[PDB]
RNA sequence: GGACCUGGCGGUGCUUCAUAUCCCUCUAGAGGAGCCUGUUCUGUAAUCGAUAAACCCCGAUCAACCUCACCACCUCUUGCUCAGCCUAUAUACCGCCAUCUUAACCCUGAUGAAGGCUACAAAGUACGUUAGGUCAAGGUGUAGCCCAUGAGGUGGCAAGAAAUGGGCUACAUUUUCUACCCCAGAAAAUUUAGC
C-alpha cells in the first residue's frame, strides 16, 4: 500500500511540478510506436524475395502462435506427484497414457535454413520493440550511462544488437553474439550487410560466436538475453545459463521473456537466484538488486495466480500480411550491480490504466511488496496526483512520497 | 414497444456458426448435407 | 430525404466571364428591370447600356464587370425561376466563385440587393486601386502529372528576389480542377514561369485578360474598405447551403461570413475542393441538377475535367438570347 | 597391438538428363489532383475524445449555438425512494470465440560381427492449456465511492507541420448525348496480380 488518500504526496524533486507540466512527469517511461531501422526492415524484406507468398502466411501464424502457448518443460519432480496422484485415483501404462494428456509435449526447435526465415519474418519486429522499451529504461533514469560492451546470448535475427544500437550507438564497441545454430548466425550477418551475403557490415564491432564463453575475468557491461531461455531444455539449463550471464555482467543484465505465465515464472526464478547469490567468493563480490521493472527485491507478489507483463506498440515491417499496428506482450527483469541509487523508490504500474470520469484505476506493484488497486480521484488524493495518474499508462511509475 | 411504434408513426438455425456445424457435420440437422 | 436527381444546385460566375449582350435574353423577363433600375439607383451609371452595348474595354475594367456580372447572375435567377419554379424550389446548395458568392449569399436570402450592390461596388473599386498600387497579374497553368507547382512558385520568386524587389509574391491563387491552376504574382515571375514552363512541365499557359493579382496578399490594402462596408449590413442566415471559398465547405453560422467574406479578398479560391463537397458520392449513385445562373458557361467546362457524372446534368442558363418572347 | 564387419558420412564436388516452383514470353492496370484516416514531432491547463445519447435530412458531412468526456473554478448532500455511479472484475464463474498439447518364419557365412538378388531366374516367403478475446443482441456472483467514483453551475477546450501506410471520387474518342438495344443523328520506372 504506497497510496493512503490524504497522507501519501507527490514527489517533487528538482522542482518538477513548478518547472514542467504533468503530462511529461518523470515516472513517464512510455515509448512511441517502435519503428525497425530501414537497413534493417529493408533487409528482412529482401531476403524474403524467394518465398513470402500465401504459404508464409500461414507458417508465420503456425510459429508464432506455438511459440506464444508454449509452456515450460515439466521437470521430472513435476511429473512424479502427477504420476502418484492418478495412481492412487486409479486404484502403470493407464497412467501414463493419462499422462500425455494434461502434460505439455515441450520439443527442441531445430533452427535450420527453413525455420530461421519464418522465425525472422514473425519475431524480428515483435522482438526487437520489446528490448527497445526494455532499454529505454535503463536510458529514461540512468542517461549518463554510456556502455562500451555488450553481449547477447540467443541471438536469433540480432534485433538486440540493432536495438542497442539504436540507443547507445555512440559509444558501444563490442556487440558479442552467441547463437548454437550456424543458420541463425548466418542469417543475422546477412541482415547486418543489407541482407546481402557480400557488403559492409551497418553495425561496427559484432561478433558471432556458436559457444557462450564461460570466464569470470571478461565481464561485459550490458548483457542481455530475450526470448531465449525458454528454448533451454531443462531447468538445469537455464540456472547455469544465468550463473554464467550474471558473473559476466558489468551493470546491468537485461533478460525479456513472453508475457506469458510460463515466461513470467521463468524470470522470477532467475530474479531470485541473482539476488540470492550462492557463490562464496566470486571475481566480482558487488551486490545485485532489480532496476526494473520491480521497485523490492522481495518475492512478486503476482506468481501465485497471475503473471506481470508490460506492452510495447510498434510497427510490423511491411509484409503481404502487415497492415495494421501490433502489441507486443512481454515480461522483463533488469538486475544491476550495485545498490539502489536511492531510497526513494516508485510504484510501478503493471496493467492497463482505466480512465474513467474523475477517477482513475491504477494497479501498482509497491516498494513494500505488495500490490495495491487504487483508485485515485482528485477529492481524496488531490490535484497534483489525479493528474499524474491520468496522464501515466501502463508499465509507468508514479512518483508518491510517504 | 407499442409505444414506441406509435410515436414514430406521429412522426435461420439460431445457433452459433461452430454448434450448426457439428450437427450439421453429425447429422444432427435434418436435410443440411454436404455439397 | 429528396432522392438525388430531383434537386438542384446553382452555380454562380466571377471574374472573366462579362461579354458584351449579356442582359440581353432577360430584360423582358420578370422584375428585371426593377433590379438594373436599383443597380442606377445604387452605382450611379446605367449598366443596362453598358452591358447591352458597350466596348468590351469599358466592360472589362475591374470597376465595371463585377457589379455587371452580380447583376446579370441575378436576373438569370429571376428568368429560371420563371421558367422553372421547381427548380429553384428545390435547391440544396449553392455556390459562387469570385464576385458570385455575393450573389449566391443574395439569392440565398442572407443580405438583400442594395446592401449587395454597395459591398460589390466598395471591393471592385479597392481591388482596382490596389492593382494600381503595384504591377501584377495572373496566368492560368494546365500542367501534366511531372509538374511540382511550389517549386515553380520557389524559383518564379528566386528570380524577382535576383532582379530585386521587396518579398516578391506568386504562389497559387485558384486551384480549379486536376492539375489546372491560376498563379497569382508580379509580372516578371509569371513571364519566368511562362519562358521555363519547359523545365516547370507546364503544357499550357495563357495569361488571364486581368488588372491584376486577386486572390494574393497584394490586395490586402483593399481589405479594410470592404471590411467597413460590410460592417453595416446585418447578414442573415442563408436559406440554402451556400459554400464558401476560402476552406470550401458550408457556411456555419452568419457571425463567420463577415470575415470570412474579407479574407476571401486576400486569399486563394478553394473551387475544386468544393465541387469535390458539393459531388462526390459513391459509384452509382445519383447526382443533383446544375444550373449556371449567369454569363458564360466557364463553370460548365471545370465541373466536366472535375466530376463528368456530375456533368452529364449539367445546364446553363441562357443571357444573351430568349426562345420565346415572353 | 593384428584382421575383419556394419556403418554414419547431419558430407563434398563434377557428368548427364526429368527440371516442374522461379526465369524469359502475354494481358491489365498501380505515379498525378482533391479530401478522410493510421503513426511521428511540436503545442496547450484541456481529449482535431464520443452520440443503443446531437447537428444532418440530395449525397455525405464538419464544427453543432445539445448532452456525456477533459481543464480551471465553485455550490449542495442525508440527499431519492435504507439513495445514487455505470466504476472494476469473464486478471471472479458460466456461456460464446480463439491459442497450444494429447512382426513372424526360412536359408547363408564352419551357427562371428553379419548377409539373403539374377525371370532363358541362382533363397527368400510372409481432455487439459491460457495474467487469451468477448458485459452489443446472454446470464450468476464478487468487490469499490457514498460531505463523493453522486447531483449541479460558471468559463475554457474544438489543435499546427511534415514523411510515409491505407482508403473514397473524376480521369473520353474502341469516348459522350438521344432513338433503339447494335445498318441512325449530333457532341467534342519499378512492381502488382492474372491465366
Ligand atoms: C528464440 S531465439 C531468440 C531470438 C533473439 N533473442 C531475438 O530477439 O531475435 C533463441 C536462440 O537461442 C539459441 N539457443 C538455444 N539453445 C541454446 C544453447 N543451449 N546455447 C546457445 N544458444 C542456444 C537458438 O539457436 C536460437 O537461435
Ligand atoms: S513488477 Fe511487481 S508484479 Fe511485476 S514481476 Fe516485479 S514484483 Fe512481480
Ligand atoms: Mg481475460
Ligand atoms: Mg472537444
Amino acid at each position: 500500500a504506497a497510496l493512503v488518500p490524504g497522507v501519501t504526496q507527490v514527489d517533487n524533486k528538482s522542482g518538477f511540478l513548478q518547472k514542467r507540466p504533468h503530462r511529461q512527469h518523470p515516472g513517464i517511461l512510455k515509448l512511441p510506436h517502435v519503428r525497425l531501422p530501414q537497413a534493417l526492415a529493408n533487409g528482412a524484406q529482401l531476403l524474403l524475395l524467394g518465398s513470402a507468398g500465401p504459404t508464409m502466411e500461414n507458417q508465420v501464424q503456425t510459429l508464432t502462435s506455438y511459440l506464444w502457448s508454449r509452456h515450460l518443460p515439466v521437470e521430472p519432480e513435476e511429473l512424479q506427484r502427477r504420476a502418484r496422484h492418478l495412481e492412487k485415483k486409479f486404484l502403470r501404462g493407464a497412467v501414463l497414457h493419462a499422462l500425455r494428456k494434461t502434460t505439455y509435449h515441450w520439443q527442441e526447435l531445430s533452427y535450420t535454413e527453413g525455420l530461421s526465415l519464418v522465425y525472422m519474418a514473425a519475431r524480428l519486429d515483435g522482438g526487437f520493440a520489446a528490448v527497445s522499451r526494455a532499454f529505454h529504461e535503463i536510458r529514461a533514469r540512468n542517461p549518463a550511462f554510456q556502455p562500451q560492451t555488450l553481449m547477447d546470448f540467443g541471438s536469433g535475427t540480432g534485433s538486440v544488437t540493432w536495438a542497442a544500437h539504436s540507443i547507445w550507438g555512440q559509444s558501444l564497441r563490442e556487440y558479442m553474439c552467441v547463437d548454437r545454430s550456424a543458420a541463425m548466425l548466418v542469417l543475422a550477418e546477412k541482415l547486418l550487410k543489407g541482407g546481402s551475403e557480400s557488403g559492409e557490415p551497418y553495425i561496427p564491432g559484432v561478433f558471432f560466436r556458436q559457444f557462450l564463453p564461460v570466464s569470470p575475468k571478461v565481464q561485459f557491461d550490458v548483457v542481455v538475453s530475450a526470448f531465449s531461455l525458454s528454448e533451454l531444455p531443462s531447468k538445469a539449463d537455464r540456472t547455469e545459463v544465468v550463473q554464467t550471464l550474471w558473473r559476466k555482467t558489468g551493470h546491468f543484465l537485461v533478460l525479456v521473456e513472453n508475457g506469458t505465465k510460463a515466461g513470467h515464472s521463468l524470470l522470477m526464478d532467475a530474479r531470485d537466484l541473482v539476488l540470492k547469490g550462492k557463490e562464496k567468493s566470486p571475481l566480482d563480490p558487488r551486490p545485485g538488486f532489480v532496476f526494473a521493472p520491480c521497485p523490492h527485491e522481495l518475492p512478486c507478489p503476482q506468481l501465485t495466480n497471475l503473471a506481470c507483463s508490460f506492452s510495447q506498440a510498434y510497427h510490423p515491417i511491411p509484409f503481404s500480411w502487415n497492415k495494421k499496428p501490433k502489441e507486443e506482450k512481454f515480461s522483463m527483469v533488469i538486475l544491476a550491480r550495485g545498490s539502489p541509487e536511492e531510497a526513494h523508490r516508485w510504484p510501478r504500474i503493471t496493467q492497463p490504466v482505466l480512465k474513467r470520469p474523475r477517477h482513475v484505476h491504477c494497479h501498482l506493484c509497491c516498494p513494500d511488496g505488495h500490490m495495491q488497486h487504487a483508485v485515485l480521484t482528485a477529492r481524496r488524493h488531490g490535484r497534483d496526483l489525479y493528474r499524474c495518474a491520468r496522464v501515466s499508462s501502463w508499465g509507468d511509475l508514479l512518483p508518491v512520497l510517504t | 414497444a407499442d409505444e414506441r411504434l406509435r410515436i414514430n408513426s406521429l412522426r435461420r438455425w439460431r445457433l452459433s456458426r461452430i454448434v450448426f456445424r457439428h450437427l450439421a457435420d453429425h447429422g444432427q440437422l435434418s436435410g443440411i448435407q454436404r455439397a | 430525404r429528396r432522392m438525388p436527381g430531383q434537386c438542384s444546385v446553382l452555380l454562380f460566375p466571377g471574374q472573366g466571364s462579362q461579354v458584351v449582350g449579356m442582359g440581353r435574353g432577360l430584360l423582358n423577363y420578370p422584375r428585371v428591370r426593377e433590379l438594373y433600375a436599383a443597380a442606377r439607383r445604387v452605382l450611379g451609371y446605367d449598366l443596362l447600356e453598358l452591358s447591352l452595348h458597350g466596348p468590351q474595354e469599358t466592360l472589362d475594367r475591374t470597376v465595371h464587370c463585377q457589379p455587371a456580372i452580380f447583376v446579370a447572375s441575378l436576373a438569370a435567377v429571376e428568368k429560371l425561376h420563371h421558367l422553372q419554379p421547381s427548380v429553384i424550389e428545390n435547391c440544396v446548395a449553392a455556390a459562387g466563385f469570385s464576385v458570385g458568392e455575393f450573389a449566391a449569399l443574395v439569392f440565398a436570402g442572407a443580405m438583400e440587393f442594395a446592401e449587395g450592390l454597395y459591398a460589390v461596388k466598395i471591393r471592385a473599386e479597392a481591388m482596382q486601386e490596389a492593382s494600381e498600387a503595384v504591377p501584377s497579374g495572373m496566368l492560368s497553368v494546365l500542367g501534366q502529372p511531372q509538374s511540382k507547382f511550389n517549386f515553380a512558385c520557389l524559383e518564379a520568386r528566386e528570380h524577382c528576389k535576383s532582379l530585386g524587389i521587396e518579398n516578391p509574391v506568386c504562389e497559387v491563387s485558384n486551384y480549379l480542377f486536376p492539375d489546372c491552376r491560376v498563379i497569382s504574382g508580379h509580372q516578371e515571375a509569371l513571364r519566368f514561369l511562362q519562358k521555363n514552363s519547359s523545365k516547370f512541365h507546364f503544357r499550357r499557359t495563357r495569361m488571364l485578360p486581368v488588372s491584376g493579382a486577386f486572390h494574393t496578399r497584394l490586395m490586402e490594402p483593399a481589405v479594410e474598405p470592404l471590411t467597413q462596408a460590410l460592417k453595416a449590413v446585418d447578414i442573415k442566415k442563408p436559406l440554402v447551403s451556400v459554400y464558401s471559398n476560402v476552406h470550401a465547405h458550408r457556411y456555419r453560422h452568419p457571425g463567420h461570413i463577415h470575415k470570412l467574406l474579407a479574407q476571401q479578398l486576400v486569399s486563394p479560391v478553394k473551387w475544386e475542393q468544393t465541387m469535390h463537397a458539393i459531388y462526390e458520392r459513391k459509384k452509382g449513385r445519383g447526382f443533383p441538377q446544375t444550373f449556371e445562373v449567369g454569363p458564360g458557361r466557364q463553370l460548365g467546362a471545370i465541373l466536366k475535367s472535375c466530376n463528368m457524372q456530375a456533368w452529364k446534368s449539367y445546364s446553363a442558363v441562357d443571357v444573351l438570347q430568349t426562345l420565346e418572347h415572353v
